[PDB]
RNA sequence: AAUGCCCCGUUA
RNA sequence: CCGGCCGGGAACUCAAAGGAGACUGCCAGUGAUAAACUGGAGGAAGGUGGGGAUGACGUCAAGUCAUCAUGGCCCUUACGACCAGGGCUACACACGUGCUACAAUGGCGCAUACAAAGAGAAGCGACCUCGCGAGAGCAAGCGGACCUCAUAAAGUGCGUCGUAGUCCGGAUUGGAGUCUGCAACUCGACUCCAUGAAGUCGGAAUCGCUAGUAAUCGUGGAUCAGAAUGCCACGGUGAAUAC
């Protein structure tokens, strides 16, 4: 079997991207597991806004890195090569792993 | 900050990367529990003889836009001010104002 | 025919599963004496079976997690009138005037930039 | 100072990022020091054409800058020199393949930025910012912004008091999230200092 | 406050008796969220009080708060060139209130060794009216009628 | 119960009636107790002499009053003559361990003494 | 303190110049900064100017001093009284 | 039916 | 192998992702046939359901030329640059903000239960061994719903202490050490042994808070080679009162 990581910083795009993933799965070869959501990462940041003195003054700043994980369990010849020329959109980490 | 200050943490990191392995090396041997008293003697003496710039320990983060050492976030590499003016700008990706 | 309901509080949640029997209770494969050794905790678990006197007819077996032991007790509550509400679809009123289907809301508040906590603010001097 | 930046507070429901790429910590500022050396060396060699927004998508080992102007005849100049020549040098920049786009964005008196860039020569060329705003405020309306509004702040006329003036025009809601509003700045540097400017520009409420 | 008036929170009644009076009472009495000590402290100063004095705890606590109960608070009017304090009646919750705080804070102060010993020390003296408890009813009572002359 | 010198609390449990000697812990102590086979909890009272010459014994294995008296006096002297910054520290009456002294010192300094 | 096994530091320079001094029997104010370095057995019987700041304070090293650094020996803060 | 009070340097 | 382990199951918590829902919607009354208010039927939430972000015209010539940019002025063999050391940590004293306490709703020893939110590659760093301990040697797994950080504490049950400046308090100090770092004296943190100040609830005066709030109990992160009782976040228990 093989394992897809995807992870990105917009929601639309990373859904789109695996919907993509999973299309060309079922029409290459088969039986894909499917592009369940993985808990979201949460980054905070706090920032004084004030340049010199204002201690209470603060941005709360955070980014959001969506991740998700799909799997396939039939991989034949031809899928492999396929999602690999497969270039997606700019923003999306995607992890290969057979196994 | 000033240019100099800025030319001096970068020869401060030019040297680090280049005395790397040898200081590494010397701390090795030195901490190590299974080597001899003059061995490791002259280790920390040629420790002491090795710049002191040379020492990750040396250099300060620093903005890598302004040279402020205050206020450094190492996720990205810049002041707290230029990350709010950035993420505002929209030049940071992901970024954007949270609650909750 | 197990009858299942879901129970929720400040952090805990609490999966309740109901069958016709003797009246014994199992949380996390031990008994209430065991889990919650408050009696406040037991008679707050324990109130819905003597608002509707079945404590006796229905053992269950109930697991929770998240929270501590009153967030627990109170999601297991939660959890055992929903699972009522599925089994008799009749009790609905009668845990309503008691106030047991209303989900308690009461979340933890966050901490705010420029206070010691949610809403205490630090010592204040004119001078 | 109290007003938040529009684009910051709008950048996740209907303003999008410039920047769009997805980084770790261990390369996000190199990313970021990459991403802002080149927009300084564009936006410095690039100076007379009418760039109003340069954005940056590094996908798989290769940068996508995509230059929203509106003089594109002349960010190529003769055809197919001067966007090579920056290609390669941004390539050389930023240490990876580079591809170069252009978008010309029609009505640039509706461009937040290529207002603020236009007042900025105009009264770095000794124009009375009052004629300034007020033609820019015109155009813009008459061109069919829904709202518009641009102060100017800092050294009005060579004054010893500084102020800041400012013209609004139309409906330009910012207490509300869904609105369009372009929002930009800058800056002259007259004899007598700098002085700021701002521009604000109402498009539409989007209902996405 | 000044816009509304407010509706009253509801309080779980004890477990083991099922009175929201010995509820209010441990809530008084409890410090920091420690209601399970508050609750083992009333508990056992309760059951001592009882195999005392005969009745059960419930009869107890009740002629002790009874006997501590005030019936006139006095309050600062302030009307015009003159303050006034002026006796005025007490309500039901405000009383009990009231009783179980005298109660807790004449305990508290009480030089014995466990807390629960002392509650149920002031407890028995408040039943047969005795203590700081009963001295401050007294005092306030003394007072209301001082200042009679206002209404 | 005389120890070491020094007399001992005889109501007090043992642990407690050791510590009270100057030089002994409670872990100390509860070495002591161990080493003489005694409980930590038997109080002094109803203990016998063998078990108090036992504790008599361990005590002189170990350092007494008198002796730590000396050696803390001789270390600070030594410290206070060679003249090294925690030498006149002491002697300043001012911490040693390097604390604030802008405020803040009052264990070392005293009670404050307003300027006049 | 120092850790143990670490042994005890002192600088390159000072050693040599004490084994120097040491070997050529000169009884001269050994001028040094290195206010760091431990004392030797090796340096008894010598003096040592060492600085302080303004200026290079002397110290005439004891046997009592080895396991000690020059800086204790060398006040910087100069500290009379407030009035 | 009328218990506390007095004051803020100069130019702009 | 009594551990969801490992077949299996996709029901449930959970993970998002998209939707439904709460809009005075309906009922009775009041109101000027209105706005709107009162109460209740449903409902998880009823009237802004709770919290956050969002801060108009402008004031304080308010703060920042030491984030940055910048007009003018000023130095150009020094007001520029480099290096070692010291200082920014001083100390008759006064003030503000916090932590720890004065104790028995407690201290101590044993056993034990219930979380959330986050970090990790010059990194987190199991297990095992050594050392009373800080930590040291070996060292798998982890770019992480998988491994580590990481044991939650208050609480609960048992025994003791029995109101003693005490088995409360831990400051100060002496001795021996661990880690980082070239280098812990000025000037880091921590450990072990011993020592055991003041304090016994605090004058005038004054501060925060209206509900999962105060109060209390712990946990994590940014800074960071090392260095917080501060800052920013997470959760547990959980009040009183508002005529
Ligand atoms: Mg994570
Ligand atoms: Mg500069
Ligand atoms: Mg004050
Ligand atoms: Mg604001
Ligand atoms: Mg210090
Ligand atoms: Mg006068
Ligand atoms: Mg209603
Ligand atoms: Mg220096
Ligand atoms: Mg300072
Ligand atoms: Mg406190
Ligand atoms: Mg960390
Ligand atoms: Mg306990
Ligand atoms: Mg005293
Ligand atoms: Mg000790
Ligand atoms: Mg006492
Ligand atoms: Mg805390």
């Amino acid at each position: 079997r093989i394992r897809i990581r995807l992870k990105a910083f917009d929601h639309r795009l990373i859904d789109q991207a695996t919907a993509e993933i999973v299309e060309t799965a079922k029409r290459t070869g088969a039986q894909v597991r499917g592009p369940i959501p993985l808990p979201t990462r949460k980054e905070r940041f706090t920032v004084l806004i004030s340049p010199h003195v204002n201690k209470d003054a603060r941005d709360q700043y955070e980014i959001r890195t969506h991740l998700r994980l799909v799997d396939i369990v039939e991989p034949t010849e031809k899928t492999v090569d396929a999602l690999m020329r497969l270039d997606l959109a700019a923003g999306v980490d995607v992890q290969i792993s057979l196994g | 900050a000033k240019q100099s200050m800025k030319a001096r943490e970068v020869k401060r990191v030019a040297l680090a990367d280049k005395y790397f392995a040898k200081r590494a090396e010397l701390k090795a041997i030195i901490s190590d529990v299974n080597a001899s008293d003059e061995d490791r003697w002259n280790a920390v003496l040629k420790l002491q003889t090795l710049p002191r710039d040379s020492s990750p320990s040396r250099q300060r983060n620093r903005c890598r836009q302004t040279g402020r050492p205050h206020g450094f976030l190492r996720k990205f590499g810049l002041s707290r001010i230029k990350v709010r003016e950035a993420a505002m700008r929209g030049e940071i990706p992901g970024l954007k104002k949270a609650s909750w | 025919n197990q009858y299942y309901g879901t129970g929720r509080r400040k952090s805990s949640a609490a999966r309740v599963f109901i069958k016709p029997g003797n009246g014994k209770i199992v949380i996390n494969q031990r008994s209430l004496e065991q889990y919650f050794g408050r009696e406040t905790a037991r008679m707050v678990v324990r109130q819905p079976l003597e608002l509707v006197d079945m404590v006796e007819k229905l053992d269950l077996y109930i697991t929770v997690k998240g929270g501590g032991i009153s967030g627990q007790a109170g999601a297991i509550r939660h959890g055992i009138t929903r699972a009522l509400m599925e089994y008799d679809e009749s009790l609905r009123s009668e845990l309503r005037k008691a106030g047991f289907v209303t989900r308690d809301a009461r979340q933890v508040e966050r901490k705010k930039v420029g206070l010691r906590k949610a809403r205490r603010r630090p010592q204040f001097s004119k001078r | 100072g109290q007003k938040v930046h529009p684009n910051g507070i709008r950048l996740g429901i209907v303003k999008p990022w410039n920047s769009t790429w997805f980084a770790n910590t261990k390369e996000f500022a190199d990313n970021l020091d990459s991403d802002f050396k080149v927009r300084q060396y564009l936006t410095k060699e690039l100076a007379k054409a009418s760039v109003s927004r340069i954005v940056i998508e590094r996908p798989a080992k290769s940068i996508r800058v995509t230059i929203h102007t509106a003089r594109p005849g002349i960010v190529i100049g003769k055809k197919g020199e001067d966007v090579e020549k920056l290609r390669k040098v941004v390539a050389d920049i930023a240490g990876v393949p580079a591809q170069i786009n252009i978008a010309e964005v029609r009505k640039p008196e509706l461009d937040a930025k290529l207002v603020a860039d236009s007042i900025t020569s105009q009264l770095e060329r000794r124009v009375m910012f009052r004629r300034a705003m007020k033609r820019a405020v015109q155009n813009a309306m008459r061109l069919g912004a829904k709202g518009i509004k641009v102060e100017v702040s800092g050294r009005l006329g060579g004054a010893e008091i500084a102020r800041t003036e400012w013209y609004r025009e139309g409906r330009v809601p910012l207490h509300t999230l869904r609105a369009d509003i372009d929002y930009n700045t800058s800056e002259a540097h007259t004899t007598y200092g700098v002085i700021g400017v701002k521009v604000w520009i109402f498009k539409g409420e989007i209902l996405g | 406050p000044r816009r509304r008036v407010i509706g009253q929170r509801k309080i779980l009644p004890d477990p083991k008796f099922g009175s929201e009076l010995l509820a209010k009472f441990v809530n008084i009495l409890m410090v920091d969220g420690k209601k399970s000590t508050a609750e083992s402290i009333v508990y056992s100063a309760l059951e001592t009080l009882a195999q005392r004095s005969g009745k059960s705890e419930l009869e107890a606590f009740e002629v002790a708060l009874e006997n501590v109960r005030p019936t006139v608070e006095v309050k600062s009017r302030r009307v015009g060139g003159s303050t006034y304090q002026v006796p005025v009646e007490v309500r039901p919750v405000r009383r009990n209130a009231l009783a179980m705080r005298w109660i807790v804070e004449a305990a508290r102060k009480r030089g014995d060794k466990s807390m629960a010993l002392r509650l149920a020390n002031e407890l028995s003296d408040a039943a047969e009216n005795k203590g700081t408890a009963v001295k401050k009813r007294e005092d306030v009572h003394r007072m209301a009628e001082a200042n009679k002359a206002f209404a | 119960a005389r120890i070491a010198g020094i007399n001992i609390p005889d109501h007090k449990h043992a642990v407690i009636a050791l510590t009270s000697i100057y030089g002994v812990g409670k872990t100390r102590s509860k070495a002591i107790l161990a080493a003489a086979g005694i409980a930590e909890d038997v109080k002094i009272s109803e203990l016998s002499e063998g078990q108090i010459d036992t504790l008599r014994d361990e005590v002189a294995k170990f350092v007494v009053e008198g002796d730590l008296r000396r050696e803390i006096s001789m270390s600070i002297k030594r410290l206070m003559d060679l003249g090294c910054y925690r030498g006149l520290r002491h002697r300043r009456g001012l911490p040693v361990r390097g604390q604030r002294t802008k405020t803040n010192a009052r264990t070392r300094k005293g009670p404050r003494k307003p300027i006049k | 303190p120092r850790s143990l096994k670490k042994g005890p530091f002192i600088d390159l320079h000072l050693l040599k110049k004490v084994e120097k001094a040491v070997e050529s029997g000169d009884k001269k104010p050994l001028r040094t900064w290195s206010r760091r370095s431990t004392i030797f057995p090796n340096m008894i019987g010598l003096t040592i100017a060492v600085h302080n700041g303004r200026q290079h304070v002397p110290v005439f090293v004891t046997d009592e001093m080895v396991g000690h650094k020059l800086g204790e020996f060398a006040p910087t803060r100069t500290y009379r009284g407030h009035a």
